[PDB]
RNA sequence: AGCUCUCUUUGCCUUUUGGCUUAGAUCAAGUGUAGUAUCUGUUUAAUCUCGUGAUUAUACUA
């Protein structure tokens, strides 16, 4: 219930790592197969 | 992930394969039909007329036979007569077009959820 | 054709404010989200801007 | 959404909801009968039965604030006379709020953390609320006082949870 | 240990993935704000972030109905807020 | 800017041509059948007048009485009635300043 | 009359069905063809009066 | 340094973070 | 560096990119 | 009416609340204007506003 | 009152969420070590043929 309290000039390594997992996870959509599908095109395309 | 999806184009049935007969698929059962006996009604027709008048004289017989055409120990207490107007519940049943608000489903949940 | 095809991919590639989505299947369904129902999510989007009231 | 769409919709989740209610039942009558072992089965209608449980009991809620108090005043204030003519002839002593320097608080807090770890006993997993409230415990069995402190604050001044 | 001060990073982190997650995900939302509990993550945007949530300084009728539905309902926050408008903790505080 | 100004206005505008609420008014103290009277009254005076010769500058709001602070009073209120210990200890009511 | 058609025009742009936007297209498509030639539709005209004629 | 950043970050400053962070045939058998 | 965090805030909650808008405004009026 | 862009009109209501009225109507009139700044508090208006500011 | 070019507005949605159940289910991490990759730092001239080759004058140099 608190309001927030604001970011310091310099963040700790628990915050910089929160927010580098924050960019990684908001950007991935996939599951395990199309991944492995979008590889895949890829090592028979190289392959070809 | 569209591995798991809806069906849109439901599967068409199929002419049977047309081939030699050696698998085993349908066991004979039941190999003899029934027909309706004397008694047993279905080629029995009367007419439309007929039919009409069968029902409204079963009908009104029904109609007609439901109509019936041929210091005290108690005044100690706080609280009294509390139970009026409770037992003469079970006049009519009335059935509910919803199952959550029935009778039956307030029975249910108040037998198993304790 | 060719031509509004190539148009209104350059005028969905610009971006005018903020980024609320992830990629361009996203971007073109949050586009279709505004046009159906900001007229009626006005006033929780004031509350989102200002950051109070209902 | 257009209205009639809204009612194919919500004709067809009515029609669900009656098809999963009758589920429900059956399968509680034969978990009840003993008919079935079948585990799925038995936590899938426990879990139906969940949902339907909180849905009447939100039903009932919002029925009391808008039916009102289902206890008259009058017969509120027959309750109350009542207790307060027995407590008045028992002689009895209301209950005070605990002391700074009560002098039964230790055993007191004791007895109350050796029942809260005693729920602990036979656990193999423990997920992240239960291993905060064992650290909890043991901060309350290693600051007895502070613990108190910290109590008699929350029992003065919390009223929201 | 999972709690404490609420800061910027983890409200906006919250509102993002909130965004990504909705309401009804909790333990992903707190998968990203590994400082915190879903349940509180979650209570945070119950009780701050929710946009329903007046911030700004009280009315005299806001504080009217408050008193009132106090003097009516004693220490029944959970049950006056509604009523008022704003959140329990802010009736009572 | 001045284009997305431009179309943030007319955005804004459809807002708050939709966001407009009515006015309510109090029912006038004086109402049309006494001005109608008071301009009777008027007109005879200066025909009078005419006939003769032919032959508190402000309103300020009152103030409510200070009895009728219903904020302070459920205040008073309250506290008679909630900081107050068991019945069963006797004791003396707080008096219930209600007033009206 | 062009005033009222550039208003029917700027009324008749939002979709209604596909009746309307086939009406439409084929409208424009005969305005963008533009003017006949009459002179070539005369000369086929009495080249096939006397073929016919012969036949 | 515990003095409040003068730029404060945002969902939105996130999520574009995270949009930022996101033939020559030879032959009739070839073809 | 303004320009590449226009969509964070200020600490009176305001957005850099509408500052900078703001005050490009300003000028075009 | 926004008072970044009305002094006038919240002006007009100061000298008819003192021709006519007490601290309590007064007070009521700061809430409602402040309350109205906190309405108004977001960024469109804070882009509107700045430009007529530098604009006059 | 025409046709092309450009801008704006209107339209069009144009890559734009493809099922189910007990929200299907459950979830705090850290650290060590190894390996692989990342960073903070002689000159010129004309000729022919397939230019080239060939013909070919000549400079510079204690």
């Amino acid at each position: 219930t608190k309001p927030a309290r604001p970011d310091t000039i310099d963040l700790d390594e628990d915050e910089k790592e929160m927010l580098s997992e924050a960019r990684a996870r908001l950007a991935n959509t996939q599951g395990k197969k199309a991944k492995r599908k979008a590889r895949e095109r890829q090592q028979e395309e190289s392959r070809r | 992930t569209t591995a798991h999806r809806p069906t849109f184009d439901p599967a068409r049935g199929k002419e049977a394969l047309r081939g030699p007969a050696y698998h085993q698929r349908l066991l004979p059962a039941y190999t003899t039909l029934k027909f309706r006996q004397p008694g047993q009604g279905g080629a029995a027709d009367k007419s439309t007329r007929d039919l009409r008048a069968e029902l409204e004289a079963a009908e009104a017989a029904h109609y007609a036979k439901l109509k019936g055409a041929p210091r005290r120990w108690d005044e100690d207490v706080v609280f009294k007569n509390q139970a009026r107007g409770t037992e003469d519940k079970g006049k009519r049943k009335e059935f509910v077009n919803d199952l959550l608000r029935s009778d039956f489903h307030k029975r249910f949940m108040s037998k198993y959820v304790r | 054709s060719l031509k509004r095809r190539r148009e209104k991919l350059a005028k969905s590639g610009e971006e005018h404010g903020d980024v609320t989505y992830i990629n361009e299947k996203n971007k073109q369904f949050n586009a279709k989200l505004a046009r159906f129902y900001n007229k009626y999510t006005a006033e929780i989007r004031d509350s989102f801007e200002r950051g109070t009231m209902v | 959404l257009p209205a009639p769409i809204e009612n194919i919709i919500l004709r067809y989740v009515k029609a669900k909801a009656d098809w999963w209610i009758s589920v429900a039942h059956y399968n509680r009558e034969r978990i009840r009968r003993g008919a079935t072992v079948d585990k799925t089965v038995a936590k899938k209608n426990v879990g139906r039965l969940t949902r339907l449980w909180l849905k009447a009991e939100q039903e009932r809620q919002h029925n009391h604030m808008k039916d009102g108090p289902y206890v008259s005043s009058e017969e509120a204030v027959a309750i109350y006379t009542t207790t307060v003519h027995w407590l008045e002839a028992r002689k009895f002593s209301p209950i005070p709020f605990p002391s700074v320097s009560y002098k039964h608080d230790t055993k007191i807090l004791i007895l109350a953390l050796e029942r809260l770890r005693e729920a602990y006993s036979t656990k193999g997993r423990l997920n992240q609320s239960q291993r905060e409230e064992l650290a909890l415990i043991e901060q309350a069995y290693d600051s007895p006082g502070t613990t108190l402190e910290r109590i008699k604050r929350f029992l003065l001044t919390q009223r929201a949870f | 240990v999972k709690g404490g001060v609420w800061t910027n990073i983890e409200d906006e982190i919250l509102k993002a993935a909130v965004s990504k997650y909705g309401l009804n995900q909790w333990a992903r939302v707190s998968s990203l704000l590994a400082r915190k509990t879903p349940k509180q993550c979650k209570a945070r945007w119950n009780e701050w972030l929710d946009p329903s949530i007046k911030k700004i300084e009280w009315s005299r009728e806001e504080d009217e109905k408050l008193l009132h539905l106090a003097k009516l309902m004693p220490t029944q926050w959970r049950t006056i807020a509604p009523i008022v408008g704003r959140t329990a903790n802010q009736c009572l505080e | 800017a001045a284009l997305k100004a431009g179309q943030m206005q007319k955005l804004r505008e459809a807002e708050q041509s939709s966001k407009r609420k009515p006015l309510i008014l109090p029912a006038p103290q004086v109402s049309d059948s006494e001005l109608d009277e008071i301009v009777k009254m008027g007109m005879i005076g200066e025909r009078a007048s005419a006939m003769a010769r032919e032959s508190g500058a402000p309103i300020r709001t009152p103030r409510a009485p200070a009895q009728e602070d219903h904020i302070a009073n459920e205040i008073r209120n309250i506290k008679a009635l909630t900081e107050t210990q068991s019945s069963l200890l006797g004791g003396e009511n707080a008096p219930l300043a209600e007033g009206a | 009359k062009r005033m009222k058609k550039k208003e029917a025009h700027r009324d008749d742009t939002a979709f209604r069905d596909y009746a309307r936007e086939a009406e439409k297209t084929y409208k424009r498509q005969i305005r963008n063809m533009g003017a006949p030639d009459l002179e070539k539709y005369m000369r086929e005209k009495l080249s096939a009066i006397e073929k016919a004629a012969a036949a | 340094n515990k003095a409040p950043a003068p730029i404060q970050i945002s969902a939105e400053q996130l999520l574009r973070e995270a949009v930022d962070r996101q033939q020559r045939f030879a032959d009739l058998e070839e073809l | 560096p303004e320009e590449e965090q226009g969509s964070s805030r200020n600490l009176d909650g305001r957005r850099l990119r509408t500052v900078t808008e703001a005050k490009a405004l300003a000028e075009y009026l | 009416c926004d008072p970044r862009t009305n002094p006038e009109f919240w002006a007009k209501w100061e000298q008819f609340e003192v021709q006519h009225g007490n601290e309590d109507t007064f007070k009521e009139m700061l809430r409602v204007k402040r309350s109205v700044q906190a309405k108004y508090n977001t960024d469109v208006n804070f882009i509107a506003s700045q430009a007529l500011a530098r604009s006059q």
